[PDB]
Formats: structure tokens, C-alpha cells, sequence
């Protein structure tokens, strides 16, 4: 019974719930790791020890938050939960395969946990670049385990990418065109395509790294005629699409949240919005090298990559401005989710603006490998991707559970986290302009002030993720059942009540062919 | 040759309230349990090895 | 040989494994006392 | 409600995803044992449960489609998409390896002798067996097509005959390639040339074996009358995969065997 | 001579080949002036350049390779 | 979004309890390990 | 060439596959594979929404190029109207279901 | 070097670093414009009881907000690219120094004439003489002539490392088997600090760079007394 | 190096079966002969301890950890030199 | 499908007793947050 339901599932709703549960827990581990990082940097000196134990921590932080919290939650959680409901499908195209996608995750996570236990773990950076990641500077099972964890997580994500594209394309009502599906669905259909094309190149890269250190190959070893830079190309070819794969579903949720709380029927410029994500997804494939400005490449190619990278601002701009245009004549409701949506719009703008700066190779020479880049991506990840997750979570919680959250508490939670993340990452812009490198367990005396303030902010964030856990408990402890939902005419996900039954759309949906 | 898909269609369409991976008999069941056993055991064995390798 | 094999027989085999499975465990226990493996003793 | 009125398939709870996920764990960690604490028992168990899972997972799929009739037109169109997409991810997997190769051969490091093929490497002759392997794969391309056409025309014997010829050519290539490996005057350990060569042609080799067991499966399904002149996706896929395989060999031949040697 | 001057055939951030080429060139010229005599003329220019640009360790190992005859370049 | 009153309301005391517990469960284990860092760094 | 031997759908198709196969040749569509064609939608010529129960979700693409489908439950009883454009829809019992 | 409570870039010791400061100011001016524009529009949208929830025509305004960002990007790109080429410019150096990253120290090689080569290691915070910088002082500074175009060639003898000196606006990764080139040109004497800008193991944070720039005369006497 | 040839506008199974036995298979036979004729056994290449070859940074997970998988002693030397 | 439906029933954990739930959530998120701390400890106690 429990087994059949929870271990042998073929239900998009239950698999989606299983994901959210996996993502939340992984989110705890990643938070703990981020605290050890700021604990180590909150006072001049060494708390843990050498850059090895420290960088092992920094590496797990990245893998956990990227592959085990953000991706599972947005794509597996909201993806599986909402997609079928938004297009009127009974389930997904491949219910069984969908389950394997999920179950591949816990093992993948185990391998990553195991890696930091055996030997001295993997202090290579999330980019696990060779020669440091090689069998000399990093002998032992650790890196190998890190590689296998990544293989599984990749197999999991492209299998799911296959499911979402097939479902989304093949399972909509016969009269509904693609230009009739909601932005969130478009958002995951496009993210699914990026995963399908980038993930395999990564697997090609790390498999080459695996043979280099166990089978005596020399793909990245100069001795045999290899090239450590070749790994950089392969990794980053996936590495960039990967960050868009991380923000796109967030773009979608934001479009849904802003529109709903503005009391609007639809988002402003729907086709412009579809065009924008498609452009973003595409340009995202031809700019990888901006991560290699100080590697010794030709000035000309270095010029190409700074330009190519900059044009991504245009489409992203039409999206920011569209969400604003959406708020326009709206009847605004200051709900928790709307608060998260507004924060995202601003904070993400700042963080992406800061990324345009780094787009310049000349300036990037002095900005690369410093805390400026740590600020850039935490703005777009800690107050971009994450803010979307929170807005979507508080907005759809009633649909998933049937129960409601205490809005006041939910608002308190935003206030605390908003202060925390800004205090944590704002100072870091300075540390980076002033020269503080990345991946250091200690720094020259001058960087003491900002690092201190920065670490204090991380403690406020800790407070907020603790409160959230409680906020979820209370919701489930009180049991206020949902009664009425607004704007369902334009929001299908809610039409079957909270929570929708195990089997929805048993009998299709009627859509006329005008 | 044969052609008896018609017999199997009937066997598998039979309303015995059994899941497809068991709808076919007793062997389905032994195969299932063997597979399940090896997997769980293996998983246990793997955890042991990791606990073992964690130490110097 | 061929006669013994049958589509119908499977339930008996499944039942046999448990009794057989239970029987198998006893031998390990029985052998172990006589065998006295230090590792077995350690277990 | 109660009785569905959509043409889709609601698959029964299967333990297979869990079983195959556990399998991946066992094989990956098992490789880690083999590579480090010199043990294969774990790797052996994983390979085992894995075959078990694939057999059963695919057995059920056959049950649900051929015996139970769940593969309505809508369900099939979805399987077509899935296969295409899968083949795509594969095309991009091989692309990492051609990138690697071209990267190395187009800009040979001084430690190689500043040339390509590196000094000390004696490349095979494309005009010898590589040329043979090429013609074998290409012929199975025409014969698998003949098979497909017989099937649609309900010609049982001929489809079987063509599918058989196709399968043996695939095996012939496997053996031929196997001998080439053994006679090759260079190894995986011979710098970047050997790496580049053995892993690209090697992964492809694995794919020819994966494609051949697939066609074999198709062969037997046909012996058992599973396929109708009009519904035989299992074959369509086997066929698409088989072509992906010739094509990859054409690039290998031209790039590694001819140009980069 | 101050230091190896700018070389048009090696105009980018990567000078690896610059070091490599001149090391070859020198030793190739050397071998010839030897096996020809021609008043044992000498190609110093190449050595000045390769010594400036090539890190010691490379030159060393290459020399050793040339010693045991495992040097991959054609001289 | 409207909802029925709580089927099983959580009074302030009840909340104060759940909030305290939630905090401790996060702060204790970490605090302990962190409290003994030096002992580890000195074996 | 020459010969025969492979089964046909008409003779070997089973389950739901067969059901839609036959149903399709009679011109009917019980498993909603096709897009329902609209009526004039007037109070007198409502769009007839077949259903296997007493309510079905109707999605109304008000104007041809609309990107937003208006959704709502159509109940057994008097004709109902799309909230954004009138357009009458009336539930009807679903015949063929096998 | 960096001082306490610093906000922006370290003071430019060389001309391209000056050039960068000005470009950054330009770029930063724009990010301030846009980021404040967005914030104003947002607060504007959320501050009225007036509603208009019916349909709104897009596209029309959609050109303004697509052509504008396009013009602004050129305004950044142009200056950026110019400085970019200016860096990879045809110059003729009067000296060539090599540096080789090693697992936890850099070694330098001045070999134009004589085979001079030494190791540069960080001074343990324990053996620092009063007034010496905690994690920045090295035992052997890399001495070079001020006011002269030097050609640095960066490589490594093990894992990847990155040789950087912010005041001069330099940063070049050190990749084994590779010779990356960079032009150093200080326009003023002094001590200029930098740090390894690439994760390389346990002591990644403890392998600094200290440039000491004196006049040619003192440079050559130093060079000789060094062997 | 060809261009193309004999068009037979109607392609059914008979056409593909025709190409199989009238083109595909005959080619496999020719090339087989060709490769059976050019079967010149190359004398094992001269051994010279080049450093970019016979790489060994970690002993192989099998045998004496110094023998590559499809090791052919006749044509593959160990790092030290030919097997025997 | 004998799968129960409705609030509190579409989840793999019991939500019927708020305090048993409290315990479960506490162990769940708690064990997740503590893991990194104990891993660092483990690494600090090796040689
Ligand atoms: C979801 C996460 C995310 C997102 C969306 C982005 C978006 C962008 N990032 Fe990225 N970035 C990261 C996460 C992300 N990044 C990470 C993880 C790293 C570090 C990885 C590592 O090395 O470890 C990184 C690193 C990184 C680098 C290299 C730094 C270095 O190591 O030297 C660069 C440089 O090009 C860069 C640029 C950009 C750009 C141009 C965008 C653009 O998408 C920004 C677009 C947004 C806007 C431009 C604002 C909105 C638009 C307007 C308001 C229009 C008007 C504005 C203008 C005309 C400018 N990023
Ligand atoms: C998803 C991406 C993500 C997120 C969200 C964060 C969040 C945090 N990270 Fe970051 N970090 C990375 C990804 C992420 N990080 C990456 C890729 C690197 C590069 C590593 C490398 O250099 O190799 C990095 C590097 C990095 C550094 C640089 C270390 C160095 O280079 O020396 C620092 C230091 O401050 C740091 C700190 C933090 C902090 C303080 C938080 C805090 O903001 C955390 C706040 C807590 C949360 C926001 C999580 C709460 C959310 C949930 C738990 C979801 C709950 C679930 C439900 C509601 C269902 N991170
Ligand atoms: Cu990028
Ligand atoms: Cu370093
Ligand atoms: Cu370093
Ligand atoms: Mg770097
Ligand atoms: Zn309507």
C-alpha cells in the first residue's frame, strides 16, 4: 500500500511531492554548508583548517544547492505537479520513467555524501577542473564518487527532460495550440530542451576525466598531449545553459504569480514573453567561453564572446519590462507570494546587471576569480531562483496540500530573508572590486570588515529558513481547509479543488475548435 | 510457426486485479522477489563498503 | 524432466522458497557452530 | 470519471524504476570498488539487477502494448517523440568526443612532437579493415530497410530473412572491430591519440552491441507474431537506433580513421 | 639583444609554440652547421630567443629527451 | 483564497512550543559539533 | 519477392487500441482524440458537451488567436455560458464507452 | 594593495588599469541608471488605486524597450572592446620574465642573458616583522624596472594557478604545458601585491605575489647579486 | 568516386531486396577479398621509450596493473620495452 | 484505486497528530541540517 503508492508510483502528483520533499531536505544540507563557509570567513584566521577541508565544503555547497535543491524543486516538484494540471492531461507521457528520474536522485546524493567522507573529500570547486581533480593532486575515490553522482543526476534530468517535452507537445487538448499553453508550461518545455542538449556534453567531459584518472588516458594531461583547457570548454558548454536551466522555470512562476496577484487575466505581451525565453535559451548556448577570459585565448574570439554574451540582455529586458507592464492597471494584492515576486524582479535585475559588467573580457580580467562574481550569482540564485521557489511554494501550497499557511507569519519570513540575503551578498561586491579572491579560507587583514558583516547576514538567513520549517508545521497542525479560490477561469490548476484528486482529467476537457 | 498472441492477450486482459508485472504467473513473482532481494542486499553491502572506506 | 516443468507450478515454488529459505538459514546456523569462523564469531 | 475517456495509458505501479535506480547505485559505486579497492562483486551484482530490471520493464511494456492493447495512436505518437529525443541526447554525447578529437588533432602539443599523428604512433590503414567495417555497416542499412518494407507488406518470411542478414552484419562488424583492437599497434595508454581513438570508437562499439541485441529482440518478437503490418514501433525504433549507429561510424571513419591518421 | 622581440607568426596570448619553434630551429641549424662544417658557423639567434621564452624545465627535459633519443620533435 | 477555520487550532502556547523545538533541533547539533571544534583539531 | 504472414490490426488489435479503431471507422470518437467542432453557440444552438458524468470542464478560446483559454465546469442542466463571451454550452450524456 | 573598508578598485599603478577604472565608472553609471529606473517604475505601478485590468496592447511599447537596451549595449561594448585590443597590443618589451606556479609558491626566471631563478614563498604570519602584511608578504620579491615594458610569461609546473596583480590590472592563469603571455608596465615605483587567483589545493590562499619596482640601475645590480 | 546511377522509380520490398543482394552484399564480398588480399602482416614497430606513449599514472584495475586490456605482445610493448 | 484522497492524505507522512508530526519534521529537517557538521567533524578526526 504505502510501498505501492510511494515507492512504486506512476502519479505525477505523488512523484512531484516526492521531489519537493527531496529538495527541501537537500536544502537543509546546503544551508548548513553555506554556514560553515561564512563561519570560516567571519573572523580573520582559520576555523576549520586548510583550503582542502574548506573547499570540500564550498564544493558540496554548490552541488547540493544546484543539483539537489533548485533543480529537483522547480522541475521535478513544480514541473510534475503543475504541468499536467495546466494543460489538462491525465498524467505524463511516461509515468514509470518519471519515477526512475526521481529515484535516481537519492542514490546520486549518497555518492556525493560518500565522496566527502572517504579520504579527504573533493576540494576541487564545483567545476572539478583538472589537474587539481586528477589522480595525482586528488588521488582516491572522492572525485570519482563526485563524478558518478553527477552521472546519475544527469541521467535523471535528461530522462525527465524527455518526459516533459513529450507530454507538453503530445498531450494538450486537440484544439489547443502551443501558443495557448501558459508561460510556466512553456518555461519548462524550453528548460527541458536545454537539459537535453547540455547535459550529455557534461557527461562526455566528466567521463573523459574519469578515464584520465583510472584508465591512463590523457585527454586533459599535457604529458600525453592533452589539454586542461579542453575540459573547460566541455564543462562550460554545459555550465552556462545550466544556469538558464536554473532560472527559466523561475521566470515562468514569476509570470504566473505577478499576473494572479495583479488580478489580471493574462500576462502582458504573452508572445513577447515566449519569444524572450526562446531567445534566452538559444543565446545561452553560444556564450560558454565568457567563463574563460583569463585562460589565454585569442583577442578576437575573446571579443566575440563578450558581445554574444551581451545581447542576452535584450530579451531578458523584454521580460522584466513585461512583468512591470503586467502590474500596471492591476488590482494588487499584497500577499506573501507577491512580495517574493517583486523582490525577484528587482534583485534579479541587479544581479543580472552586475553580470553584464562581467560580460566584458577587459574588465573581467581584474574581476574574474574574485568575490564580485560570487555576488553576481548569489543575487541571481539566492534572490532570483530562490525567491521564485518561495513565491511559487507559498502561492501553490494550498493546491498541493489543501491547507492554508498563516499569511502574517509568511510575511515575517519574507522580511527576515530579504534583510539576510542583502546583508550577506551586498558587501561582497566591494571585497571583489578590492581584490579578495574566491575559494580562500582566509584573507588579508583589510577584507575583515565586509567579511564580518557578510557572515552576520548569513545568520539572519539561517533564522529565516528555521522559521519557514515551523511555518509549514503550523499550517499542517492547524488544518484550515481551502474553500474558495479566485480567478480560476484563467488558472486551470485550481479547477479540481485543493488538493486535486489522485486522478484528474479521467474524462478529458472540452475545447472547441473555432 | 505458432501465433498465439491471442492466448496471451486473454491471459493479460483477465480481470484478476493483478498488476502487469505479476499478471503472468508464478515466475513473475519469483523473478520479482529475486530482483528485489539482490537490489536491497546489494544496497546494504554498498553502505557497508562506504562506512568501511570512510576510515583511514 | 520436461514433464515436471509447467506454467501452473510457481505458487508451490514460491512457497517452497520460504520453507526452503527458512531451511537454508538453519544450515548456516548449524554449520557455523561447527565451523567457528572468527568472523562468524565476530558477527 | 471511474472509466477514462482519453486515449492515454495509466501505467500500473511498477517496482522497476526503484530497482533500476538501485542498479545505477550498485554499478557506479561498484566501479568505484573495482577502480580503487580492487573488487568486482559489487559491480557484478549491479550488472545483474540491471539486466533483470531491463528485461522485466521491457517485458511489461510488451505486455501492455501487444497483449493488453494500451498503445492507442496517441500513445504511439508519444513514443516516437521519446525515441527521437533520446537519439538526440546521444548525438550530443558523441559530440563531446569529436570535440575532444578535433581539439587535439588540429592543435598538436609539442609533447607529441608538434604534429599529428604524434610521433611514435602507427595509425591503421583506412583502406584496409576500416573500409570493410564501413561497407558492412552500410549494407545492414539497406537490408534493415528491406526488412521494414517486407513487414509493412506483411511478408513474414522476408522480414525475418532481412532482419537476420542485418543482425549478422552487425555481429560481423563487432568481431572485425574486436580483432582490430587486438591487432592495433597502439593502446588506450598511448597518449591522446590512443585516448581519443579507443573511447570514441569504443563507445560506438558498445552502441553496435546495444543496437544488435535490440534487433535480436525484434527478431524474436516477430517469430512470435507480435508485429502487425501497421503497428510495430519496437521495430521502427530499433531501426532508427541502427541508423544512428551507421551515421556515427561514418563520422568516426572520416574523422579519426582517415583525416586524423 | 635585449629580449626576444615581437613575432608576427606568434601574435597571441599563447606563446607555447614560440618557445617550441625556436628550440627546434636552433638545434636543427646546429646539427646542420656541424654536418657541413661550413666553417662551423653558428645559429645563436635562435638560442637567445628560446632561452628567454622557454621556461628552464622545458629546455632541460627536452635536452634530456634529445640525449636518450626520446625527443618527439624532428631535428 | 478563503478557508474554513482550523479543524485543530494551534494556540499561541502550542506555537511557542513548536517554534522553540524547531529552533533547537537546528541549533543544538550544530552548536555541539562547533563547540568542540578545537578538540577535533587537536585530536 | 512474394508471400505473406503478418497479422493486421483489424485482426490482431485488442484492448482500447481496438476500441478506438472501430469507433473511429463508425465516424464516432469516444476517447476524445479529435477536436470538437463549434456550433453557432446561440441560446438555441448551444455547443453540445458530451460527458460521462454530470459536469465537465469546458475551455473556451473566445477569439481565434487568443492565447488565453477560459476554463469552467459545465454542469448537467440548462445551457451555460462562457464567462467572457456568452457562448452557450450544454451537457449531454456520453454514449459509447467500452 | 587593499586597505581597510575599501569599496572600489585598488589604485591604478599602470595605464590600462587606469583605463579600466574609467570604463568601470562608465559601465557602473549605466547600471545605476537602469537599476534605479526599474525600482522607480515598480514603486510607481504599486502606488495607485486606479485600475485597468482589461486587455492592454503590447508590441507598441515593446519596440521602445527593445531598441533602447540595444543602443545602451553599444555604448558599453565600444569602450570595452577598444580597451580589450589595447591590452593585446603590438608592443616591444625590453625584458622577459617567466613565472611558474607551483603547489604553494611561485618561482621566477629572468633568463634573457644569465640563468637567474628564485623561489617566492609567503612569509608565515608568525615570522613577520612589524609593519609587514599578514598574508601578503613573500620572502623573495620579484624585482623589476619601473617605467619599462616587461613581458611576463605565465605557466605552471603542476595544477592550475593564476598569477594576478590587481594594481597593474593583470591576471593570467598558469596552465601546465602552456606559456601564457602578458605585458607588465608600471608607471611608478613601489611594492605591488597580488594573490593566486585559481583554486590549487590546501594552501591556495597562502601563495601571494609581490612586485617591487625600482629604477633600472638598482634592478641590474639586484639581478647580479642574485646570481 | 561516383555520382549515382540506374533509377527504378518504384521502390517496394522487392527493390530493397534487390539492392541488398545486388549491391550491398556484393560490396561486402569485394572489400572482404580486398582486405583478405592486403593482409600484409606489419613487423612489430621499433621500440623507443617515448614519454608521450605507454602512459601510466595509475596501474590498470586488472592483471599486473601494467597491461592494457586488448594487449597484443607481438605489437604492443610494455613501458620498459616489448614483452618477449 | 484504494488510495485515500483529500487534505492530509496525499502525503507520505501522517498529519493527524500535530506533535507526532512535530517530531517527524524535526528529525527530517534536523538530520539534514546536522549532516554537514558531523562530516566536517569526521574529517577533522582522521589520521
Ligand atoms: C540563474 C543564474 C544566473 C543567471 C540568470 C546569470 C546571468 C548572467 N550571467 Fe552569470 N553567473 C552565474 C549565474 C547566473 N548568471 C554563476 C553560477 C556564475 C559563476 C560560475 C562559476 O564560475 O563558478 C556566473 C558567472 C558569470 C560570468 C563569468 C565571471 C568570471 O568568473 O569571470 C559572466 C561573464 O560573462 C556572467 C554573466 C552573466 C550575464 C551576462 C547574465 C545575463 O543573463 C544577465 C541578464 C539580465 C539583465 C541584463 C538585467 C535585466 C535586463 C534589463 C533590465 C534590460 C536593460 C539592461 C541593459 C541594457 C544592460 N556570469
Ligand atoms: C542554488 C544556488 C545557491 C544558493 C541558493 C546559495 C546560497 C548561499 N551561498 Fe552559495 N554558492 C553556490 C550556489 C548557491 N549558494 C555556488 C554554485 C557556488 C560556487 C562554488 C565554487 O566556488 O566552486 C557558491 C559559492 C559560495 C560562496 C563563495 C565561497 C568561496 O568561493 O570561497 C559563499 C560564501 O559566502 C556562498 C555562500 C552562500 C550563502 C551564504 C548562501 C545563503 O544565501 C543560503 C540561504 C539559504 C537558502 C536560500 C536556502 C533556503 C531555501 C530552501 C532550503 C528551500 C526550501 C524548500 C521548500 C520551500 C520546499 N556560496
Ligand atoms: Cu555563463
Ligand atoms: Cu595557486
Ligand atoms: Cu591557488
Ligand atoms: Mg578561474
Ligand atoms: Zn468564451
Amino acid at each position: 500500500m504505502f510501498i505501492n503508492r510511494w515507492l512504486f508510483s506512476t502519479n505525477h502528483k505523488d512523484i512531484g511531492t516526492l521531489y519537493l520533499l527531496f529538495g527541501a531536505w537537500a536544502g537543509m544540507v546546503g544551508t548548513a554548508l553555506s554556514l560553515l563557509i561564512r563561519a570560516e570567513l567571519g573572523q580573520p584566521g582559520t576555523l576549520l583548517g586548510d583550503d582542502q577541508i574548506y573547499n570540500v565544503v564550498v564544493t558540496a555547497h554548490a552541488f547540493v544547492m544546484i543539483f539537489f535543491m533548485v533543480m529537483p524543486i522547480m522541475i521535478g516538484g513544480f514541473g510534475n505537479w503543475l504541468v499536467p494540471l495546466m494543460i489538462g492531461a491525465p498524467d505524463m507521457a511516461f509515468p514509470r520513467m518519471n519515477n526512475m528520474s526521481f529515484w535516481l536522485l537519492p542514490p546520486s546524493f549518497l555518492l556525493l555524501l560518500a565522496s566527502s567522507m572517504v579520504e579527504a573529500g573533493a576540494g576541487t570547486g564545483w567545476t572539478v577542473y583538472p589537474p587539481l581533480a586528477g589522480n595525482l593532486a586528488h588521488a582516491g575515490a572522492s572525485v570519482d564518487l563526485t563524478i558518478f553522482s553527477l552521472h546519475l543526476a544527469g541521467v535523471s534530468s535528461i530522462l525527465g527532460a524527455i518526459n516533459f517535452i513529450t507530454t507538453i507537445i503530445n498531450m494538450k487538448p486537440p484544439a489547443m495550440s502551443q501558443y495557448q499553453t501558459p508561460l510556466f508550461v512553456w518555461s519548462v518545455m524550453i528548460t527541458a530542451v536545454l537539459l537535453l542538449l547540455s547535459l550529455p556534453v557534461l557527461a562526455a567531459g566528466i567521463t573523459m576525466l574519469l578515464t584520465d584518472r583510472n584508465l591512463n588516458t590523457t585527454f586533459f594531461d599535457p604529458a600525453g598531449g592533452g589539454d586542461p583547457i579542453l575540459y573547460q570548454h566541455l564543462f562550460w558548454f554545459f555550465g552556462h545553459p545550466e544556469v538558464y536551466i536554473l532560472i527559466l522555470p523561475g521566470f515562468g512562476m514569476i509570470s504566473h504569480i505577478v499576473t494572479y496577484y495583479s488580478g489580471k487575466k493574462e500576462p502582458f505581451g504573452y508572445m513577447g514573453m515566449v519569444w524572450a525565453m526562446m531567445s534566452i535559451g538559444f543565446l545561452g548556448f553560444i556564450v560558454w567561453a565568457h567563463h574563460m577570459f583569463t585562460v589565454g585565448m585569442d583577442v578576437d574570439t575573446r571579443a566575440y564572446f563578450t558581445s554574444a554574451t551581451m545581447i542576452i540582455a535584450i530579451p531578458t529586458g523584454v521580460k522584466v519590462f513585461s512583468w512591470l507592464a503586467t502590474l500596471h492597471g492591476g488590482n494588487i494584492k499584497w500577499s506573501p507570494a507577491m512580495m517574493w515576486a517583486l523582490g525577484f524582479i528587482f534583485l534579479f535585475t541587479v544581479g543580472g546587471l552586475t553580470g553584464i559588467v562581467l560580460a566584458n573580457s577587459s574588465l573581467d580580467i581584474v574581476l574574474h576569480d574574485t568575490y564580485y562574481v560570487v555576488a553576481h550569482f548569489h543575487y541571481v540564485l539566492s534572490m532570483g531562483a530562490v525567491f521564485a521557489i518561495m513565491g511559487g511554494f507559498v502561492h501553490w501550497f494550498p493546491l498541493f496540500s489543501g491547507y492554508t499557511l498563516n499569511d502574517t507569519w509568511a510575511k515575517i519570513h519574507f522580511a527576515i530573508m530579504f534583510v539576510g540575503v542583502n546583508m550577506t551578498f551586498f558587501p561582497q561586491h566591494f571585497l571583489g572590486l578590492s581584490g579578495m579572491p574566491r575559494r580562500y579560507s582566509d584573507y588579508p587583514d583589510a577584507y575583515t570588515m565586509w567579511n564580518t558583516i557578510s557572515s552576520m547576514g548569513s545568520f539572519i538567513s539561517l533564522t529565516a529558513v528555521m522559521l519557514m520549517v515551523f511555518i509549514i508545521w503550523e499550517a499542517f497542525a492547524s488544518k484550515r481547509e481551502v474553500l474558495t479560490v479566485d480567478l480560476t477561469t484563467t488558472n486551470l490548476e485550481w479547477l479540481n479543488g485543493c488538493p486535486p484528486p489522485y486522478h484528474t482529467f479521467e474524462e478529458p476537457t472540452y475545447v472547441n475548435l473555432k | 510457426f505458432e501465433n498465439r498472441v491471442a492466448e496471451k492477450q486473454k491471459l493479460f486482459q483477465e480481470d484478476n486485479g493483478l498488476p502487469v508485472h505479476l499478471k503472468g504467473g508464478a515466475t513473475d513473482n519469483i523473478l520479482y522477489r529475486v530482483t528485489m532481494t539482490l537490489c536491497l542486499g546489494g544496497t546494504l553491502y554498498s553502505l557497508y563498503c562506504l562506512g568501511w572506506a570512510s576510515f583511514p | 524432466l520436461t514433464r515436471f516443468l509447467g506454467p501452473r507450478y510457481r505458487q508451490l515454488a514460491r512457497n517452497w522458497v520460504p520453507t526452503a529459505s527458512l531451511w537454508g538459514a538453519v544450515g548456516a546456523v548449524g554449520l557455523v557452530w561447527a565451523t567457528d569462523w572468527r568472523l562468524i564469531l565476530d558477527w | 470519471m471511474t472509466h477514462q475517456t482519453h486515449a492515454y495509458h495509466m501505467v500500473n505501479p511498477s517496482p522497476w524504476p526503484l530497482t533500476g535506480a538501485l542498479s545505477a547505485l550498485l554499478m557506479t559505486s561498484g566501479l568505484t570498488m573495482w577502480f580503487h579497492f580492487n573488487s568486482m562483486t559489487l559491480l557484478m551484482i549491479g550488472l545483474t539487477t540491471n539486466m533483470l530490471t531491463m528485461y522485466q520493464w521491457w517485458r511489461d511494456v510488451i505486455r501492455e502494448s501487444t497483449f493488453q492493447g494500451h498503445h492507442t495512436p496517441a500513445v504511439q505518437k508519444g513514443l516516437r517523440y521519446g525515441m527521437i529525443l533520446f537519439i538526440i541526447s546521444e548525438v550530443l554525447f558523441f559530440t563531446g568526443f569529436f570535440w575532444a578529437f578535433y581539439h587535439s588533432s588540429l592543435a598538436p602539443t609539442p609533447e607529441l612532437g608538434g604534429c599529428w599523428p604524434p610521433t611514435g604512433i602507427h595509425p591503421l590503414n583506412p583502406l584496409e579493415v576500416p573500409l570493410l567495417n564501413t561497407s558492412v555497416l552500410l549494407a545492414s542499412g539497406v537490408s534493415i530497410t528491406w526488412a521494414h518494407h517486407s513487414l509493412m507488406e506483411g511478408d513474414r518470411k522476408h522480414m525475418l530473412q532481412a532482419l537476420f542478414i542485418t543482425i549478422t552484419l552487425g555481429v560481423y562488424f563487432t568481431l572485425l572491430q574486436a580483432s582490430e583492437y587486438y591487432e592495433a599497434p597502439f593502446t588506450i595508454s598511448d597518449g591522446v591519440y590512443g585516448s581519443t581513438f579507443f573511447v570514441a570508437t569504443g563507445f560506438h562499439g558498445l552502441h553496435v552491441i546495444i543496437g544488435s541485441t535490440f534487433l535480436i529482440v525484434c527478431f524474436f518478437r516477430q517469430l512470435k507474431f507480435h508485429f502487425t503490418s501497421n503497428h510495430h514501433f519496437g521495430f521502427e525504433a530499433g531501426a532508427w537506433y541502427w541508423h544512428f549507429v551507421d551515421v556515427v561510424w561514418l563520422f568516426l571513419y572520416v574523422s579519426i580513421y582517415w583525416w586524423g591518421s | 639583444y635585449q629580449t626576444a622581440p615581437f613575432d608576427s607568426r606568434f601574435p597571441n596570448q599563447n606563446q607555447t609554440r614560440n618557445c617550441w619553434q625556436n628550440y627546434l630551429d636552433f638545434h636543427r641549424c646546429e646539427k646542420a652547421m656541424t654536418a657541413k662544417g661550413g666553417d662551423v658557423s653558428v645559429c645563436e639567434w635562435y638560442r637567445r630567443v628560446y632561452k628567454s621564452l622557454c621556461p628552464i624545465s622545458w629546455v632541460s627535459t627536452w635536452d634530456d629527451r634529445r640525449a636518450e633519443g626520446t625527443f618527439p620533435g624532428k631535428i | 483564497i478563503t478557508a474554513k477555520p482550523a479543524k485543530t487550532p494551534t494556540s499561541p502556547k502550542e506555537q511557542a512550543i513548536g517554534l522553540s523545538v524547531t529552533f533547537l533541533s537546528f541549533l543544538l547539533p550544530a552548536g555541539w559539533v562547533l563547540y568542540h571544534l578545537d578538540n577535533y583539531k587537536k585530536s | 519477392a512474394s508471400g505473406g504472414g503478418v497479422p493486421t490490426d483489424e485482426e490482431q488489435a485488442t484492448g482500447l487500441e481496438r476500441e478506438v479503431m472501430l469507433a473511429a471507422r463508425k465516424g464516432q470518437d469516444p476517447y476524445n482524440i479529435l477536436a470538437p467542432k463549434a456550433t453557432s453557440g446561440t441560446k438555441e444552438d448551444p455547443n453540445l458537451v458530451p460527458s460521462i458524468t454530470n459536469k465537465r470542464i469546458v475551455g473556451c478560446i473566445c477569439e481565434e488567436d487568443n492565447s488565453t483559454v477560459i476554463w469552467f465546469w459545465l454542469h448537467k442542466g440548462e445551457a451555460q455560458r462562457c464567462p467572457s463571451c456568452g457562448t452557450h454550452y450544454k451537457l449531454v450524456p456520453h454514449q459509447l464507452a467500452h | 594593495m587593499a586597505y581597510p573598508m575599501q569599496l572600489g578598485f585598488q589604485d591604478a599603478t599602470s595605464p590600462i588599469m587606469e583605463e579600466l577604472l574609467h570604463f568601470h565608472d562608465h559601465t557602473l553609471m549605466i547600471v545605476f541608471l537602469i537599476s534605479s529606473l526599474v525600482l522607480y517604475i515598480i514603486s510607481l505601478m504599486l502606488t495607485t488605486k486606479l485600475t485597468h485590468t482589461s486587455t492592454m496592447d503590447a508590441q507598441e511599447v515593446e519596440t521602445i524597450w527593445t531598441i533602447l537596451p540595444a543602443i545602451i549595449l553599444i555604448l558599453i561594448a565600444l569602450p570595452s572592446l577598444r580597451i580589450l585590443y589595447m591590452m593585446d597590443e603590438i608592443n616591444n618589451p625590453s625584458l622577459t620574465v617567466k613565472t611558474m606556479g607551483h603547489q604553494w609558491y611561485w618561482s621566477y626566471e629572468y633568463t634573457d642573458y644569465e640563468d637567474l631563478s628564485f623561489d617566492s614563498y609567503m612569509i608565515p604570519t608568525s615570522e613577520l616583522k612589524p609593519g609587514e602584511l599578514r598574508l601578503l608578504e613573500v620572502d623573495n620579491r620579484v624585482v623589476l624596472p619601473m617605467e619599462m615594458t616587461i613581458r611576463m610569461l605565465v605557466s605552471s609546473e603542476d595544477v592550475l594557478h593564476s598569477w594576478a596583480v590587481p594594481s597593474l590590472g593583470l591576471k593570467t592563469d598558469a596552465i601546465p604545458g602552456r606559456l601564457n603571455q602578458t605585458t607588465l608596465m608600471s608607471s611608478r615605483p613601489g611594492l605591488y601585491y597580488g594573490q593566486c587567483s585559481e583554486i590549487c589545493g590546501s594552501n591556495h590562499s597562502f601563495m601571494p605575489i609581490v612586485l617591487e619596482l625600482v629604477p633600472l640601475k638598482y634592478f641590474e645590480k639586484w639581478s647580479a647579486s642574485m646570481l | 568516386a561516383s555520382a549515382a546511377k540506374g533509377d527504378h522509380g518504384g521502390t517496394g520490398a522487392r527493390t530493397w531486396r534487390f539492392l541488398t543482394f545486388g549491391l550491398a552484399l556484393p560490396s561486402v564480398a569485394l572489400c572482404t577479398l580486398n582486405s583478405w588480399l592486403h593482409s600484409g602482416h606489419r613487423e612489430r614497430p621499433a621500440f623507443i621509450p617515448y614519454h608521450h606513449l605507454r602512459i601510466r599514472t595509475k596501474p590498470f584495475s586488472w592483471g599486473d596493473g601494467n597491461h592494457t586490456f586488448f594487449h597484443n605482445p607481438r605489437v604492443n610493448p610494455l613501458p620498459t620495452g616489448y614483452e618477449k | 484505486s484504494h488510495y485515500e484522497e483529500g487534505p492530509g492524505k496525499n502525503i507520505p507522512f501522517s498529519v493527524e497528530n500535530k506533535w507526532r508530526l512535530l517530531a517527524m519534521m524535526t528529525l527530517f529537517f534536523g538530520s539534514g541540517f546536522a549532516a554537514p557538521f558531523f562530516i566536517v567533524r569526521h574529517q577533522l578526526l582522521k589520521k
